């Protein structure tokens, strides 16, 4: 919704957007719909907008309104940044998923590395239904499906919070068996040895040796879970 | 009397979890549909609106507890008794928690916040709605509650009334600096360990080596 | 009677209140300035699922990290030999992230838990604290416990990430789940160009990525831990001076 | 008589002629080490009417300016509370520049005092000098002082700069006066691409260039009078050492 | 006799303000035509004269300075009456405010001046016009003053007779790091005054003090 | 009895000098034909053996001649007479020679030899043979002998007894920072602490008379 804020010349003589248009402009969560069009690289492209050798089509939209599915330009499904040459035209379009109920104003856009986002015409866009209802899904090369809404999220949680407990326990621990004042006091009094002596020590080297060992098999585990994955892929 | 009241802080803590609370709820409501487009009407009087009034009603606040504070300084520090300093140390602790959770809400909670408001906008301007919570509320709401906090200390324990304490200082001026990228305000540990000097002087050689050991 | 407390129950009840006031207030505090420090440096590659890479991600975050964990034992154990300064600090820091992330990210702006949950800091934090404890010295802290802990980031964090680095085929390419929820849940202003994640070079040789970020992460740290130490002394000055 | 005077006259008159002969040797002095330091730094768009911008030169000349009046403050007011300082500086910077401009720009050279006039600081410099006054403060002035310097920068400017921000069509082209003006009288060494004025940004929202620019000029002022400041104090030094 | 001189200074002011003046006027005339092709005969008749008479000229006055200075220091310094010392820090304030116009004629004119000459020409050397006045001449002169502040303090003030001035150190050899960019500053002036000032105060009686400036 | 013996020193100095001979002739002869290819199977039993040797032993030696001086540590230190005190000097500055050798061959011989190396591949992995040498051998060496001298002076000499030594801390910590891209020319400060103590050991006589 920006545009009108960007600087009027820079509008004109960047991205010249033709031929835009929304599948539908109402949909149920679930129910696809694409936004296509065409762009002209303004052939005297301006200083202050860096050379769009590096460049990024997107959905103009507030937040995962509609989840993408796809895209393209120049021909190439693009979920990565692709190159305009000054000049030239394209031809882009982008698969949108309906997500969260509401009337959305949903943009063409492409943002260049040098200089940041060039915003192309937008259109309301109904969605109908509830979030509840709204699934992805996707396969993986083992053939599975996941539903990427939930993927995950539970064992994120799983190793997250158990540490932020255990974290939460060691504090309050010390806390207890020793004050905030009473340390303080100790300590400036002269002792200091008072406050900790072995077996604190030996309480610190159990608790380590615990948490490298829930460590290792962790690691170990989700491994044998999942025992082939790829970095992300990029460039 | 009662050397820990308590009372004065948990209005404070109320006071300002509530308030938060009641923002961040707003937030949820005029934030999609009223805070997407700063050149629509609907923007003026939903967030415009905020912006207009917390800042004039911040730097009254502000200069007000200041004042305030001052007149009704202790104007014969010294002559304290150690159960009355030990009552003002425990209201001067009061403040500090406060001071906490401001930090909490205004660093922590209103800060990240922003970074999931640019993935939702490209911007019509520098008053976002997170912008006007972040920048212009949450944070001199903190920085009000630090100047408090100092005055307080200032007048009302001798230890700060006569020199300034440079933790607290870097503690109650810190904020002003803030503003320049967007060093750190962890000067509250020499603050907690000046008050911690006092508390151990303030307890006889019996409350101390001998009673908590 | 224990002047200037009444009685004895007036004085240990009154210590017991202001212990509570104390570690809440330097819990956040220190919670605050963590979090504005680190959101502002290490961003970024932890708001997001498609940053965590095997390159830039171990090795900022750790770096960047152990600063107010190096600062809050300065503050803990010189004071009060209480050995939980770094845990204190990273305990911190997860808490305001995970609060944000599920309140806000989410709660408000509806971006799946997948995409922008927070690195895990916490083992790592542990090793230091411990470290501190056994030896009783900061510069050993400085080396070994430093070293643990750019170790440990990434071990630490694999349970989490491990799901999303499964391979998915979209269109004729390879993907990461990772690289798909964030392609998926659109951000307005996160281009892919953007990333600051491994692209690969002539010189990775392996296979190696992983643990020579690791210990890259590990030796750097070394030296910042030292510098945030002696940072956390400055802080804690009790230095009053005369005027302004 | 009053040893090692030997009249009341002698007294009063040497008090009143080395008064004189401090100020004036004070006076430049500060002009010649704020001038060098200036004129390498803010250069430059001090010397140029076509590099008088909305963004760039709001920018960098209320930070680079404040650097010596704070200094000078430092020294003036802490151990004479002479509320000058900054309008010491300032007007030694001024009265150095437009001398030059004047005998050498145009006198030696022949530009038009259009191209070459200086950058006015003066109401700047008063009101940090009055912030000074009032509250007897450095911090106060750090702030209020330092931010009402920034901001004031563009308005107390504007006077001089407006008459060459009228437009004029050359060979089908929009110019300003300013442009006009730089275009007409040759600079051997001043190519147009050198100049590091606004060009514009696809993240410019409004309308709002000079205010942003004059904030900034203000927050950032802040950081540089504290340092400067404390500078001050540094050059004020009356340490005696014992070799070299 | 009389504490207050002044004539030493005006000396210095007249003899100064009036060779530049001159300076200035010449490079007017011998800056255009003259002064624009550094490869032309008329450039070393005009203006590289000027850089091998001045170089080797100020080298000799600032060694010559400093040498006469110290032959005649007081070697009795401790000795100096209240009113012998008030006469020699108003002399050293003297040659501090000689030391203000040669840093405003080097440190301002002489080199805001360059920036001007740069925009009428494009350079056949570093030995312009311009960088023949500034470099190697305003600024070598204002470093013989400084050098010369500082040797009559040196060895006319008790002050300044044992130890080093940190401030003055700093005034005197600051200058040989101006040299580099291009490619600190010297406000240590600032402490240098101050110091001055500490020796008046306490010259000054009780009487002169509290009561009769007030 | 003998307030100057060097038999330890010439120990050391023929020990190690002759080590790394054998090491560097060893990498003439197995570096051309055996550390070109570390792919190769021959590359594990030449020089990937002497990695996996070198770190553990290395970690043991340090901590063995850490935990030996300490236990062997003198007791009642302050009671040491001024030729005892005058003997154990003596042999610190044996075990400063011999560091200096060891920062000589690690610091010098085998990290400006790596430059070379570099010119004569293109790198299988970071554990080259220079490398090996370089980063995985004498640097953990000299580092060893650091901590051995900086021990020696805390276990046998009063000053350096009670308080650590600024410098004898920076020199002997120093080497583990040596790792990322300061210098430790905190031997300097050393060797001034010596200095001291041989000149108060000298009785004035000694002192202001004998060596005038
Ligand atoms: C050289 C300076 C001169 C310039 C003048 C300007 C002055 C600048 C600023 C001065 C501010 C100093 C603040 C310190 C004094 C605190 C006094 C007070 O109001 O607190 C009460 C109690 O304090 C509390 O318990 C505080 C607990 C923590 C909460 C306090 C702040 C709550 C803020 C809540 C959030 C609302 C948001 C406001 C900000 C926008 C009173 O305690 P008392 O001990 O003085 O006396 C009690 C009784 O009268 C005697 O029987
Ligand atoms: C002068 C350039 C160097 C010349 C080359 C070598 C020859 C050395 C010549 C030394 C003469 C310089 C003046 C030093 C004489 C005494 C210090 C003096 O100047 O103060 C006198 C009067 O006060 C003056 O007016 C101070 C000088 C004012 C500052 C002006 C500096 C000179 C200006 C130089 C301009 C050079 C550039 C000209 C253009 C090319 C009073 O002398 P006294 O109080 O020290 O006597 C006590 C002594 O113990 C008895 O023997
Ligand atoms: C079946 C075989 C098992 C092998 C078991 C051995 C395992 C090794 C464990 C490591 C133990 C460490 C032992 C090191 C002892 C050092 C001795 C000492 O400190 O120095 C003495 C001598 O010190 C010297 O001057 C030595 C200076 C040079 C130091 C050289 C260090 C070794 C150099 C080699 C480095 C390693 C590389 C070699 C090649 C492999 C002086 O001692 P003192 O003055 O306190 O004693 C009093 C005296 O007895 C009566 O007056
Ligand atoms: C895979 C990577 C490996 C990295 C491993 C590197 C480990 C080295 C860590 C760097 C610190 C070394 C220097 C530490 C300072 C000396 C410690 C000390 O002060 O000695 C104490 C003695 O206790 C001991 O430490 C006994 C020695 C055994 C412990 C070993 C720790 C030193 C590390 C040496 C291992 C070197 C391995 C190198 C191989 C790569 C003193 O005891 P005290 O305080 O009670 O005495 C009073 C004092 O005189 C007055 O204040
Ligand atoms: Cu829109
Ligand atoms: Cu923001
Ligand atoms: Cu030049
Ligand atoms: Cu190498």
């Amino acid at each position: 919704h920006g545009e009108k804020s960007q600087q009027a010349f820079l509008r004109m003589r960047t991205l010249n957007w033709y031929d835009v248009q929304w599948s539908k402009t109402t949909v149920n969560v679930n129910e696809e719909m694409v936004l296509s069009g065409k762009v002209h690289v303004f052939s005297a492209w301006p200083q202050a907008v860096a050379n769009p050798r590096v460049s990024f089509l997107n959905a103009g939209e507030p937040g995962p309104v509609l989840v993408r599915t796809a895209q393209f330009i120049g021909e190439q499904f693009a979920p990565r940044s692709v190159s305009l040459e000054i000049g030239k035209d394209y031809a882009f379009s982008i698969n949108l998923r309906g997500r969260r109920a509401g009337r959305w104003h949903v943009h063409a856009q492409i943002n260049v590395e040098g200089g940041g986002p060039i915003i192309g015409p937008g259109q309301w866009i109904e969605i109908k239904g509830d979030m509840k209802d709204f699934t992805d899904p996707v396969t993986l090369l083992d053939g599975s499906t996941v539903d990427l809404e939930h993927y995950g999220i539970s064992r994120v949680y799983a190793w997250h919070l158990p540490w932020m407990a255990v974290g939460a326990a060691w504090i309050f621990f010390w806390f207890v068996r020793k004050g905030i004042i009473t340390s303080y006091i100790r300590v400036a009094e002269g002792k200091a040895d008072d406050v900790i002596g072995d077996d604190d020590r030996r309480i610190g080297a159990i608790v380590l040796a615990l948490t490298i060992l829930a460590t290792i098999v962790g690691y170990a585990v989700t491994n044998s879970t999942f025992p082939r994955t790829i970095p992300l892929q990029a460039g | 009397e009662s050397v820990v009241d308590l009372r004065g802080m948990w209005i404070g803590l109320v006071l300002l979890n509530v308030f938060y609370l009641i923002v961040r709820i707003y937030e949820q409501v005029f934030g999609w549909r009223a805070g997407l487009d700063s050149f629509a009407p609907e923007f003026q009087t939903y967030w415009m609106s905020i912006l207009w009034t917390e800042i004039p009603l911040e730097l009254v606040s502000g200069l007000g507890l200041a004042g305030y504070l001052w007149k009704t300084r202790d104007r014969n520090v010294d002559a304290v008794t150690p159960r009355e300093e030990m009552r003002r140390l425990v209201v001067l602790v009061q403040w500090l928690v406060v001071y906490g959770i401001a930090i909490y809400w205004g660093a922590s909670f209103f800060t990240e916040q922003d970074g999931t408001w640019h993935m939702t906008v490209i911007r019509d301007t520098d008053f976002t709605p997170s912008h006007i919570i972040e920048f212009y509320m949450s944070y001199p709401i903190y920085s009000v509650i630090a100047v408090g906090a100092f005055f307080y200390a200032k007048t009302r324990i001798p230890y700060f009334a006569h020199g300034y304490s440079l933790a607290f200082l870097i503690v109650a001026i810190g904020p002003f600096m803030i503003i320049p990228n967007v060093w750190m305000a962890l000067g509250v540990f020499g603050v907690v360990l000046q008050i911690l000097m006092r508390i151990h002087a303030l307890v006889g050689k019996e409350g101390v080596k001998l009673l908590t050991e | 009677a224990v002047g200037p407390f009444n009685s004895v129950a007036e004085a240990a009840g009154c210590v017991q209140t202001v212990d509570w006031m104390l570690l809440v207030l330097l819990f956040f505090a220190v919670l605050g300035g963590y979090h504005v420090h680190f959101m502002l440096t290490a961003g970024d590659w932890d708001f997001w699922v498609d940053w965590k890479d095997r390159r830039m991600w171990p090795t900022v975050v750790p770096i960047l990290g152990v600063t107010f964990c190096a600062a809050s034992q300065a503050f803990w154990w010189v004071n009060f030999r209480l050995p939980f300064g770094a845990v204190f600090a990273a305990l911190g820091l997860l808490i305001g992230e995970w609060i944000n992330r599920y309140v806000n990210f989410w709660g408000w702006t509806y971006f799946p838990i997948s995409l922008v949950f927070p690195s895990a800091l916490i083992v790592p934090a542990i090793w230091l604290d411990v470290i501190l404890l056994l030896s009783g010295s900061y510069v050993i802290t400085a080396v070994v416990g430093s070293l643990g802990w750019g170790l440990l980031f990434y071990p630490n964090n694999w349970p989490a990430i491990a799901a999303f680095h499964q391979a998915t085929e979209q269109h004729g390419q390879l993907m990461t789940l990772a690289d798909l929820i964030g392609f998926h849940f659109v951000r307005t202003s996160m281009p892919e160009y953007i990333r600051m994640v491994e692209r690969g070079t002539l010189r990775t040789f392996g296979k190696d990525v992983v643990p020579v970020a690791a210990f890259f992460s590990g030796f750097v740290s070394m030296m910042v831990y030292f510098l945030w130490w002696f940072m956390g002394r400055w802080y804690s000055t009790t230095k009053v001076i005369d005027t302004i």
